[PDB]
């Protein structure tokens, strides 16, 4: 959740 | 207080654009799209360009996959700040 | 523009408080309950006891399970927000 | 999480 966002596919 | 203010202040984005066709509640590509760039002019972040928007809407689609409506981009605002917003805050 | 102020509008909250010891990022059963009880006195709603606040903060404990950051926070006041606020919102 | 309030143990 840090680096990846946590947004999901998008970001990833 | 802020926490009051901001609280409400998502939900009058939401209650304010989402509820045109009748059911309201919900928010699809325009409604969402459109009121980003129409609030979120200077400070997007979360939004970048129009095609990667679709898809944004599209990774927290929770509904029905469909739309978005206000828990969808409660979670957003929250999901998208809460993990960079984070430690990124900063940069 | 809520967006923009509701967004600082909660950071500012954790990164007023939450920076005491030295590590900051981070908030305690005394940094949080504080916090809410001192900002949050007329609008609580997610905080109604003082023991229940504990569990509450508990409730979203995913660092350490030890305190709540700026990232258990945000992800408070969204789902408890999201959740309720979604319908509840009216009552 | 509509009616769960999405928080967890402490109202479930």
């Amino acid at each position: 959740t840090r680096t990846k966002i946590d947004w999901n596919k998008i970001l990833s | 207080s802020e926490l009051e203010k901001a609280m409400v202040a998502l939900i009058d984005v939401f209650h304010q654009y989402s509820g045109r066709e009748g059911d309201k509640h919900k928010l699809k590509k325009s409604e969402l799209k459109e009121l980003i760039n129409n609030e979120l002019s200077h400070f997007l972040e979360e939004i970048k360009e129009q095609e990667v928007v679709d898809k944004v809407m599209e990774t927290l689609d929770n509904d029905g996959d469909g739309e978005c409506d206000f828990q969808e981009f409660m979670a957003f605002v929250a999901m998208v700040t809460t993990a960079c917003h984070e430690f990124f805050e900063h940069e």
